[PDB]
């Protein structure tokens, strides 16, 4: 409940929500770190291989 | 039920007083009552010529060079509408029993190479000679002569040379007989394979087409850079017909994730 989480330098870190998984945030390029989405939630599997 | 769109009329009279009279309606099991009789039929032109023409029943007579290139004729046409007899064009006796109940009578002998056997000379003016001398001889109606475009009676082609040859020779004994003159020919500026035969049926059974000189040419001009890229007198109005254009014919990540694929 922080109003700005830290970063271990002087930096702002996104405060990973379940809204950070979305097929608006998939597929935007960026490091392997400082990323959400990931391919495995139990949101973003929707019953695969059914 | 099926009607003759063939014909304008159910009685008609032929020139040399033979009275035909259509029965029934149109379609396989009619008969037209005309006698045909297409010299060539086994070839590219005349195959769709007595499609057309053994549609509705009118007695195609196909005089044949070779017995296996006219056995798919056979299901063009009802029970005795089809009747094959062997002739050669060296043979006079093949040519006058060919044509003697025929009322209407086309060839369409053409060969673009020479043979052992036949040069330009000897099929197209040569062969056309004797067989509508036969054709004089027995006052058949309706002889049309199917010709090639550019022929020129002089020329250093010799196939041009020799087309207007055969014509000037046919309309030399036969003053009634009809020579057309199509462009080339594309089946499956050039004309469409089935323009042509349907030109040419009606060619066939109408008056006031005698003794005329027709040219048979599609709706615009080509040249041959321009098909390979596509690839990669009186004319069609005389007989109400419209020729179909040459580039129409030319053509004639998520799911996977939620599919099974191991079992
Ligand atoms: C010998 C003595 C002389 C010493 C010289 C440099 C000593 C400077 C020193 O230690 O304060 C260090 C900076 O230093 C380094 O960032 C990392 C400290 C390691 C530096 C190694 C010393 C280098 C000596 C080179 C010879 C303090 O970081 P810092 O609070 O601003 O860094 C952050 C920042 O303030 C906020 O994110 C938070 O306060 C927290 O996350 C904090 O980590
Ligand atoms: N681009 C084109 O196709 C053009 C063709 N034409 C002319 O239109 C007509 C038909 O066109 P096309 O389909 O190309 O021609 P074909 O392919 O039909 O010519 C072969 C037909 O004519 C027969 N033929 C040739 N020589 C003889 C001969 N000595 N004795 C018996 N039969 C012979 C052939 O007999 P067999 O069945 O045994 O082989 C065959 O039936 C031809 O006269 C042609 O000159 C006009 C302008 C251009």
């Amino acid at each position: 409940q922080d109003p700005i989480p830290s970063g271990a330098l002087g930096q702002k870190v996104p405060h990973v929500d379940e809204s950070h998984q979305d097929l608006l945030f998939r597929t935007s390029h960026m490091v392997e770190d400082l990323e959400t989405y990931d391919e495995d939630s139990p949101i973003n599997t929707s019953d695969a291989n059914t | 039920m099926n009607s003759f769109e063939n014909l304008a009329q159910d009685v008609n009279i032929t020139r040399s007083g033979k009275t035909l009279i259509a029965k029934g309606t149109g379609g396989r099991s009619s008969r037209t009552g005309y006698t045909a009789t297409v010299f060539g039929a086994n070839g590219f032109l005349g195959s769709y010529l007595t499609a057309k023409l053994a549609k509705h029943g009118t007695t195609v007579v196909v005089p044949y060079r070779e017995e296996m290139a006219k056995r798919h004729l056979k299901v063009t046409g009802d029970l005795g509408v089809v009747n094959f007899l062997e002739m050669d064009l060296r043979n006079l006796e093949s040519i006058d029993e060919a044509v003697r109940h025929s009322d209407i009578v086309v060839n369409l002998i053409g060969r673009e190479y020479e043979t052992k056997n036949f040069n330009y000379y000897d099929v197209h003016v040569e062969g056309a000679r004797r067989i509508a001398e036969a054709v004089k001889k027995h006052n058949i109606a309706r002889y049309i002569h199917v010709s090639a475009f550019n022929a020129e009676i002089d020329s250093p082609s010799e196939f041009n040379h020799t087309k207007g040859l055969g014509e000037q020779v046919t309309k030399d004994i036969v003053p009634w007989a009809t020579i057309v003159r199509p462009a080339p020919m594309f089946g499956r500026n050039p004309v469409h394979v089935i323009d042509v035969a349907a030109a040419l049926e009606r060619i066939c059974f109408d008056d006031s087409t005698v003794a005329q000189t027709f040219e048979l040419y599609g709706p615009q001009k080509f040249t041959q850079k321009q098909i390979i890229d596509m690839v990669s007198a009186k004319t069609f109005n005389d007989l109400d017909l419209t020729p179909m254009e040459l580039p129409d014919l030319m053509f004639k990540e998520n799911k996977e994730k939620t599919f099974v694929h191991i079992l």
